């Protein structure tokens, strides 16, 4: 309660395993990424799929 | 960020000193001195 302003879509949602709120999940889905190499991915690399 | 070999996990948490990757930093501490990583 914060004197009748709604503040649930901003602060964080505990659910899920990243603290992170309604509107910051909707801005991390909205830019698509190009897959960068910052996680590795050598054994993708090497099986041929 | 890959892995790491020559330096020991804690359990622990402290200001950053040599930054490895991932949120993982690396530091000279005394747990005999040698190379500890952290978060
Ligand atoms: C705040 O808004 C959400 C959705 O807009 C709603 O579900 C929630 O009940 C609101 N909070 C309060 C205290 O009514």
């Amino acid at each position: 309660y914060f004197g009748g302003f709604n503040f649930s879509q901003i602060l964080p949602d505990p659910s899920k395993p990243s603290k992170r709120s309604f509107i910051e999940d909707l801005l991390f889905n909205k830019v698509t990424l190009a897959d960068a190499g910052f996680i590795k991915q050598y054994g993708d690399c090497l099986g041929d799929i | 960020a890959g892995c790491l070999i020559g330096a020991e996990y804690v359990n622990n948490s402290y200001e950053c000193d040599i930054p490895i990757g991932a949120g993982i930093c690396a530091s000279y501490q005394t747990q005999s001195q040698s190379i500890i990583a952290y978060t």
